[PDB]
Order: structure tokens, then C-alpha cells, then sequence
RNA sequence: AAGUUUGAAAAGCACUUUGGAAAGAGAGUGAAAUAGAACCUGAAGUCGUGACAAAGACAAUGGAAGUACCUCCAUUUCAAC
RNA sequence: UGAAAUGGGGUGCCCCCACCCGUCUUGAAACACGGACCAAGGAGUCAAACAGACGCGCAAGGGAGGAGAUAUGGUUGCCA
RNA sequence: AGAUGUGGCCUGGAGGUUAGGACGAAGCUUAUGGCGUGAGCCUAAGAUGGACCGGCCUCUAGUGCAGAUCUUGGUUGGCGU
RNA sequence: AACGUGUCGCGAUGGAUGACUUGGCUUCCUAUUUCGUUGAAGAACGCAGCAAAGUGCGAUAAGUGGUAUCAAUUGCAGAAUCAU
């Protein structure tokens, strides 16, 4: 809040054949007599200074959540969106692509890739993994460096 | 592949609308603005003044956005990108992007030539056997 | 870098500069450019006359208020001056020149000079004290000079 | 003020915004989930020494 | 049931397949025919679809949806070879059986295929015939594996 | 100087790390040969080790490691050098995890270190 | 006020040569030295230099419409065409 | 197969047309005020109460808030 | 003056999707042309550069400059006065 | 003719843009977390083979002691010589 703040900065006022808006006070230094306390002088404050009490979170309807998902699924059941929306789908056999309960049993992981390559699913998950770039943009510095593309999410009943 | 024709390709005004008294004025780009001057003359339509643009100068929608070559510009970034005019090849033609490359490009290239879809920043030395 | 140009032969040639001399632009920019399609041996001659007050070194541009003189007729302007801080400059960078070609197997006798070139330096700051409390800027400004030749013959 | 519009009661003339000049008492609720698994930490933790008094 | 009408407003504007390009709507659907973004051109999207799509030398394949498979993608597209000196009207007369939209632009795809084909073998050999006389100092082969 | 989320606290606590912590991190991986005897992946390089050059622009040298350099990042090899324009040679140091460790140096705790690592 | 950010590595230009020196001309290192110490990129503005276009005083610029000379940027054509 | 040709571009010229921008103003080319050049900065934002349009859910019902409860009593994190 | 519309142009980022890049990314420069009424886009060349980045749907904001006796840095005619 | 103007090729002056980031801001959590007459916070002088500032340290002064670590530190010189 105090940022672009702190001088003793006043206007030295008319008749003195400059610009009127408040000037540091001192001498000796470089940026004595500069200009200060506006958006527009170099350091100044920034325009309107953000805030915390920004409204960052909204309300949703909690049946409006509930609608969404719902409509979420519908979508998942139609191989010609699934189509369009990016995945290959090309050899999965059935549309609710549906597995055994034996899928929990797998310990190491070496199997349940073989798994994905049975239902067929190991080509989409080639589709994350060969997308895997640095980004373009800022958020590299961010702490984000890499961008994928997304995958076929599995669905386990139990957490376990 | 000659192009699909069309009729005569007669633009309204070739030359460009430059921003009023940007000449003078060695920060001021070329590109337009909308003066807002009160008594500016370039608004109140001087004669001698720079003219404004209008809905008026349209060119035409028959030959608009044809390039002079006939074909309409679709960009490619890798040879699949052919494909999709390979049946259209008599309308549009492929352009090359800035930053594919001197490998990429030897591909799109070849798969061009082969196809008879044009490319406009494609090389021309195989057009020109 | 620099050298803003190229010699045509090369390998008949001498190029020499010297970078940030101090000394006047505006004064070194007259007596240099007077040169520039001179052979070397009637350049030096040119300014051991100027420094004699015998010839001079005509001012084409940086006249704003000069004296008027009569050794400028030679040159075509009215307006002309002697300045000895900058001849005597050039006299060492001639003198340079000079020796690089020496040392490249040539005749100095026969260089012509080609592409003299001076240019503004970063220009360094002092200050001075005026009425009223005013402090203003007495910087003063070196130059950047370039310069090759070649030879002629018939 | 211009217009049918209803006559704004709205208190704010005290200083709350904390103005580069002033603190500003301004309340914020950005904690709360965290304060929410830290009672739920704390309620756990009470059963697991309290054992096993309800 | 999510019928083509109510997919076609879904899809419509977002998409893998979609590609504007500088002011143009083309499509990168492989089962597009010509290749506009258009509901009897979507071929992933709709319940009756076919595509005129080449296979060695001359060959025209043509795969084709139904009503039935829909769902279970490597039983829903289904692809028959035509021979090599095919006529169109045959291609596009097979097409016509599934989806009459596309009799016309299947018959114009089969013949453009046969063109491109019989532009591949002219080029192709007068690329190799000028390319003895180069003198390649390197060139790689992919060993053939067991 | 653990790796992070971060990213900004990652390469603070690296190029912070202090003298130990840069042993570590500056490691090569010791040869197939010493795999199978000591069945450890890779260990931080010591003083006298004879070592070879796997990543670059010297490729393929093989020297014994005068000294190293930990302020630099960076190991000075033996038979790894360049000559300066007055004509002496001057040792040109390498980076630890581009080099392979072909013969260790041992010593006392240096071998505490190995019986600690031991895979099996 | 001020990134001291050269480079992968100082390999930070040995040496010859003109100079009182600063430096210059060579050479050498390096993929780049137009990366040579403020050293990555190196913009605008202003200035120099070769070439060239011309141009009377109508302050200069500006509009529209031609022509003169360039440009070699683009597209098109080259023979039952 | 080097050229020809049409278009775009540059520089000069001719006949003609043409007051200096932004602004306050009944009125600005004004003997009205700001104005040497450039780069980088530079001005309707955030929050709350009320309303009316328009999008959505639900409907004589609608909707929470705070908190609790577990998948999570887990995970560096993705999970605030 | 003012009101609104745009499948309307640009900018930093987040959710998606599709691509590019040491055979040369962003940036920069150009009598480089092409497209759009326009904001602007796009290609060509760099005897520029040295590692990032484009399109499209949606979200988001410290998002578009010529003017304030605007701020800061630089430069400049006056003036070799 | 000269000055001056204009275009281009290169060159200087100037230090923008991008790329780069151990900095900033803000939000959150953990805890046998709160200084001082047993001389604190702040102040002054000093200390290194070479030492201006800065950091560390106090006449035991760029550090002593103890444990853990396991061969450096490093611009230069100096230095027991590898089982601690």
C-alpha cells in the first residue's frame, strides 16, 4: 500500500515555470526536484493500486454444479465430441470404454502400460507425451516450465 | 494449376490511408487514426485534405481478397497442412510460415509439387522447369 | 568496426584511424575533409602551409560567425581559419598512414588519400558557474577520425 | 443524485481502505480453508491423545 | 440421443478439426471430401458418412460409417479398396449408397485422386531420372529388423 | 539446493550451496567396470581420480583429475589443456557430470562412503 | 543512480610494426572479435561518409492526376501459345 | 527462357487543388492558450448497497453464510 | 457532444487445442511486396540476431498515446556563437 | 558554382526492445518461537601473509573449542601429508 509512496514529496506551485505536480524535496541527489506521487512520474504509483479484497472466489448454484457435471458426462459418451475435442480414439473399443475391477491389482507400473496398450489407449497418452514443450511466455519464470496436452483420465471407485 | 478466374479485378483506391500529418512528425506511423479535432480540417472535409475511410470502398466481394496470382492465401505450417486444399487447389494456394524451416520446408516443397496445390513462398523453380 | 567504407585493392592500401582524439569536432571535421581526394605528399604540404598562416583550411559547414578571409579563395568559400590544435592532429594520423603502407611494401610518394571520415565521440562533461546560483554544461566534444589510401599510377 | 434510483445508504466514510496514508480495519477471509484443515488437524489430533475417552 | 443436429451446434465454432486460418474455415477432418467446415462435410460428426481416399498407385479407397457401429471406433469406419483403373462414377455411385449428399463430390475426389496419382508417377521419375547425375556424399538407411 | 517447485528457491539454494553440498552436486558417474564391482551409480569426484571425457569438444581424453575446482563448478583434468596466445598451457576445466570416473582414488572414509551406498 | 549479462571455456589478443604515450596497421584465440572489457541483442532521434536524385526565389510538408527516370518487389506470359 | 508485360514501390517535374495542430469558444489560420526531437512510462480502476436490461439454474418456493463431515486420518506438490 | 453494434484489430498472462524452432525463436532493420474501407495481418530479405514460440475457442487484466508549463533518460538547432 | 535539401549503402552518437532472473509483493502453514544490570538495541574503533568497502569476528579478532562431513581453500603466496 505504501509503494510508490514514501517522499516528502509537495508542488512547488506555479511561478516556477514548471509542471505543477508534486516534486521530492532535498538536494544532492539525483532525483531531487523529480516529479512523484502520480501514476505518471516515473516510480510513482501505479493508477489505482490493486488490492487483496479483490472478489477472487465466486458462488456457483449448488445445483448448477451438479447440472454441469451431469452435462459433463453426457459429452463423454459420444465418440464424434470426444472426436473433435482432441483425443485419438482411434482403436478404443467402445465408447464408455469400460475395464475389469482387476485394474486395481497392478503394483509395478510396467503393467499397467501394457494395459493402456490393450483397451488400446496407449496412442492418446502418446499424444501427452510427445507435446511435452517449454511455454511460450512469461509463466516459464512462473513456477510452470512445461506445458502438456490432456489425458484420458481413469476413473477408480474406491481410492484405493 | 491455373487459377479459378474471376471477373476484373479493378480495386476502388490502391493507395493506402496514411494518418493526418504524420510526415512532420518523425514518431508517428504511417497507419490511420481517426482525427477528433474540432476544428482539425481532414474531418470537416476540405477538399485537399486527406480523405477518410468509408464503407464506400470496398472491393467489390466477387474479387476481394484475391491475390494477384488468383489465389486466395490459406496458411501452412507442415506438409499435412496440404491436404486440406488439395481438392480446392483450383481457389486457394498454400503459404509457408516465417518460421518453418529450410528442413521442414524441403518437405512441403516436394508434397506441394507432387500434389499440384500451389505455393505462393514455395519454391517457383520447379514450377518454372 | 568503423571503417564505413571499403578500399577497392586492398592489398594497395593503408588504412588508419585514431577513436575519441581530443581536440574539436567541428574544427577537425573542416581540416580533414579538405584532404580527401588529395595525395598524401600535397595533403602534408597543405598543412605546413596552414600552420604558417599561409594557406588555410576552408570552413564549408560550422561557419555560423567566422571571420571572412582571402586565403579561402583558393577553395571557393569567403570564410576560413587556421586551426592548429587539429592540423597537428592529422599531421600524426598522416604520419600513420604513412607507415602502415610503408610496412605493406609501397611508395608513400604515390599514395593518394581516399574516404576521410570524422564523426561526433562521446563527449565529456565539466561544468560552469553562471549568475544566479545557475550550474550549466561546459561539455566539450571529441571526434572520431578514419582515413585510407591507395595508391595511382599510370 | 440523478435519476429513480434508490437512495444509497451505504457506510463507508470512516477510513477503512487502507490508503497509503492509513491502516484501515479491512478483514479478509483468504484463510479460511486453510483454518478449516488446521481445526479438523486439531480435532484429530486431540482424539488420538484423548484415547479413548470420547 | 444426440443427434447431428445437436452436435453440429456444439462443435461448431471450437474444435481439433476446425483450422481458420487467416479469415478461412477449412477443415482438417480426415474425413472431410473437399475439406469446407459444413454439416454434411463433418465426417467424425455425422451418422452416415464415407470419404474417397487413395490406396497404392492408382487405388481409390473408400471407408464408410452407418447407422449401427456407431460407437466402437475400429468397427465404425469401414474402408473397400476399388481397383486401380476404377471409373468415378463408380466410387461415387458407392458413396451414393451410404450418403446420395456426396454423390457429386465423391465422383469429382475419386477422379481428383486418380489425378494426383498419375501426377506423382511423372513427377516422381523425372525427380529420379535428373537425380543420377548428383553425386550425394552421404545418404542413410534404416536397417531392415527381425 | 534440493530441487523445488519453485524454481527460485531451486537455483538460489544451488549456486548458494556452500562448499560440501557442492561435492555432491558435482558428480560424475563411474564406469561399467566400476558398476559391477562397487554396484553404485555415481559418486562425487575427488582429487586424484582418473577420469574420461564423455561430453565434448575433448571427447574422448583420459587424464587424472589435478584438482577441483568447486568454486568454478567445474574438475581440472590432466592431458585437458589449451595454450594461451604466449604459448604456455593452461588447464581447461570441465564440467564433473560430462566426465566418467575410470579409476577412484581410495581412502578410508572415502570407502565408508561405498559400503554405504550399496544397492544391494 | 547503477543487471559487473564477454564467452561453452579467459582461450582476456603472444609476437612484428609506426607512435613519447594513447593508440593505429598486421597477426593470433574463438563457431561469432560487427562477442575485445561499459564487452548479448544494439531500436528511435541526431550526425558523419561514398554514391545518386534533382532543385530559382512561391517556407516546407499535404491532395488528386499524369509523365520522366529508376526499382528488380510481385504476379503473368513465351508459339496448333 | 533471357527478355516482354501488367500491378505495387521510390525520386523529381508539370497543370490544378490546399491556412496550423490539440483546445475553451456564438465564433480559431488567428496578433487566444499547450507545442524543439525521440525512446520508455502515462489517466473511468477495485469494493460494497440498489435498480433495469440480457445469459443460466430452480420455481410457491429459491439460496446460502459460517461450520462440520470424509475420499483427504493422504499428497513436496497438482488440492486454497 | 452523446448512445450502441461488430464472427473487430492489437497487448501481458491462465484454462484448452494445433503447430513451429540451431536447416535459426522472440527482438530488430528494410524503394519486401500481398491482403483488408480500417484498426491491422501476412510473405519476402537482413552480408540481423542467438533460444525460444505462432494459430484457434474460452477466461483474465496494471491491455492500445502525440499534446497535461505531463515524468524519467537521451539527443538537438541556437553555435565553434 | 558553394551552402542547403532528398533517397539509398555503410558507419558513429545513444541505450530502447526482447530473451535472461539467487529480487520484490502478497497469501498460507509449522513451533519445548520473544531481548536487557549475568551490561541489551544502537553507536565507535579494530582484526586477514597480502584487505579500501562489504561480510565475519573481538587483543584467542576473516576466528578457538565439540560433533557431523570426508579432501580442499583458490586472485596470489603459504601449509601436517591421508587415516581423521
Amino acid at each position: 500500500r505504501l509503494s510508490g509512496m514514501n517522499h516528502s514529496a509537495h508542488s512547488w506551485g506555479t511561478g516556477r515555470a514548471v509542471a505543477r505536480i508534486p516534486r521530492i524535496s532535498g538536494g544532492g541527489t539525483s532525483t531531487s526536484g523529480a516529479g512523484a506521487f502520480g501514476n505518471m512520474c516515473r516510480g510513482g504509483r501505479m493508477f489505482a493500486p490493486t488490492k487483496i479484497f479483490r472478489r477472487w472466489h465466486r458462488k456457483i448454484n449448488l445445483h448448477q454444479k451438479r447440472f454441469a457435471v451431469v452435462s459433463a458426462l453426457a459429452a463423454s459418451s459420444v465418440p464424434s465430441l470426444v472426436m473433435s475435442r482432441g483425443h485419438r480414439i482411434d482403436n478404443v473399443p467402445e465408447v464408455p470404454l469400460v475395464v475389469e475391477d482387476s485394474i486395481q491389482g497392478y503394483e509395478k507400473t510396467k503393467e499397467a502400460m501394457a494395459f493402456l496398450k490393450a483397451i488400446a489407449a496407449i496412442d492418446d497418452v502418446n499424444r501427452v507425451n510427445d507435446s511435452r514443450e517449454i511455454r511460450a511466455g512469461r509463466g516459464k519464470m512462473r513456477n510452470r516450465r512445461y506445458v502438456a496436452r490432456r489425458g484420458p483420465m481413469l476413473v477408480m471407485p474406491n481410492n484405493k | 494449376v491455373k487459377p479459378v478466374v474471376t471477373k476484373s479485378v479493378v480495386k476502388k483506391r490502391t493507395k493506402r490511408f496514411t494518418r493526418h500529418r504524420y510526415e512532420l512528425f518523425p514518431q508517428l506511423s504511417s497507419s490511420w487514426r481517426k482525427p477528433r479535432g474540432e476544428d482539425s480540417p481532414v474531418r470537416r472535409r476540405y477538399k485537399g485534405q486527406k480523405a477518410m475511410p468509408n464503407k464506400g470502398y470496398g472491393s467489390d466481394r466477387a474479387t476481394k481478397y484475391i491475390t494477384p496470382s488468383g489465389f486466395k492465401s490459406f496458411p501452412i505450417q507442415n506438409v499435412q497442412d496440404l491436404y486440406m486444399l488439395v481438392m480446392q487447389n483450383r481457389k486457394y494456394a498454400g503459404v509457408i510460415s516465417h518460421t518453418v524451416g529450410a528442413r521442414s520446408r524441403k518437405a512441403i516443397v516436394r508434397k506441394a509439387h507432387e500434389l499440384d496445390v500451389r505455393l505462393i513462398n514455395g519454391g517457383a523453380k520447379l514450377r518454372k522447369l | 568496426t568503423h571503417y564505413s567504407r571499403k578500399p577497392q585493392v586492398s592489398s594497395k592500401s593503408a588504412k588508419a584511424k585514431v577513436s575519441d582524439l581530443r581536440c574539436h569536432y567541428k574544427n577537425t571535421f573542416e581540416t580533414a575533409n579538405v584532404i580527401n581526394g588529395m595525395p598524401l605528399r600535397k595533403a602534408q604540404q597543405l598543412y605546413r602551409q596552414v600552420l604558417a598562416k599561409t594557406r588555410c583550411i576552408p570552413f564549408k559547414r560550422y561557419n555560423g560567425k567566422i571571420g571572412r578571409t582571402a586565403q579561402a579563395k583558393e577553395w571557393g568559400q569567403t570564410k576560413g581559419r587556421w586551426p592548429r590544435k587539429s592540423v597537428v592532429a592529422m599531421m600524426s594520423l598522416l604520419k600513420n598512414a604513412e607507415a602502415n603502407a610503408i610496412e605493406k611494401g609501397l611508395d608513400p610518394n604515390q599514395m593518394v588519400i581516399k574516404h576521410v571520415q570524422v564523426d561526433q565521440a562521446a563527449r565529456m562533461r565539466r561544468r560552469t558557474y553562471r549568475a544566479h546560483g545557475r550550474i550549466t554544461p561546459y561539455m566539450c566534444s571529441p571526434c572520431h577520425v578514419q582515413l585510407f589510401m591507395s595508391e595511382k599510377k599510370e | 443524485p440523478k435519476g429513480n434510483n434508490a437512495i444509497p445508504h451505504v457506510h463507508q466514510k470512516k477510513h477503512w481502505n487502507p490508503c497509503s496514508s492509513q491502516k484501515g480495519n479491512v478483514k479478509v477471509f483468504l484463510n479460511q480453508p486453510a483454518q478449516k484443515h488446521r481445526r479438523r488437524r486439531l480435532r484429530l489430533l486431540k482424539a488420538k491423545k484423548v484415547f479413548p475417552r470420547p | 440421443s444426440h443427434s447431428v443436429d445437436l452436435q453440429w451446434i456444439l462443435v461448431r465454432q471450437n474444435s481439433r478439426f476446425l483450422q481458420k486460418r487467416g479469415g478461412i474455415r477449412m477443415s482438417n477432418d480426415p474425413f472431410n471430401n473437399n475439406g469446407n467446415w459444413t454439416k454434411r462435410h463433418c465426417g467424425f460428426l455425422n451418422e452416415k458418412a464415407a470419404v474417397v481416399k487413395p490406396a497404392k498407385g492408382g487405388a481409390i479407397c473408400v471407408t464408410v460409417k452407418d447407422g449401427s457401429s456407431n460407437n466402437k471406433p475400429r468397427q465404425t469406419y469401414r474402408k473397400t479398396v476399388h481397383a486401380a483403373g476404377v471409373r468415378a462414377s463408380d466410387v461415387s455411385r458407392a458413396v451414393a449408397a451410404v450418403r446420395p449428399d456426396l454423390a457429386d463430390v465423391s465422383f469429382r475426389r475419386a477422379r481428383r485422386m486418380a489425378c494426383i496419382a498419375s501426377r506423382t508417377a511423372k513427377v516422381a521419375a523425372a525427380r529420379k531420372a535428373r537425380s543420377e547425375k548428383i553425386k550425394f556424399s552421404r545418404k542413410s538407411v534404416r536397417a531392415k529388423r527381425h | 539446493s534440493i530441487k523445488c517447485g519453485s524454481r527460485r528457491k531451486a537455483r538460489r539454494a544451488h549456486f548458494q550451496a556452500p562448499s560440501h553440498v557442492r561435492r555432491v552436486l558435482m558428480s560424475a558417474p563411474l564406469s561399467k567396470e566400476l558398476r559391477a564391482k562397487y554396484n553404485v551409480r555415481a559418486m562425487p569426484v575427488r582429487k586424484d581420480d582418473e577420469v574420461i571425457v564423455k561430453r565434448g569438444a575433448f571427447k574422448g581424453r583420459e587424464g587424472k583429475v589435478t584438482a577441483c575446482y568447486r568454486l568454478k563448478w567445474v574438475i581440472h583434468i590432466d592431458k585437458v589443456n589449451r595454450e594461451k596466445a604466449n604459448g604456455s598451457t593452461v588447464a581447461v576445466g570441465i564440467h564433473p557430470s560430462n566426465v566418467e570416473i575410470t579409476k577412484l582414488k581410495l581412502t578410508h572414509h572415502r570407502k565408508a562412503i561405498l559400503e554405504r551406498k550399496d544397492r544391494s
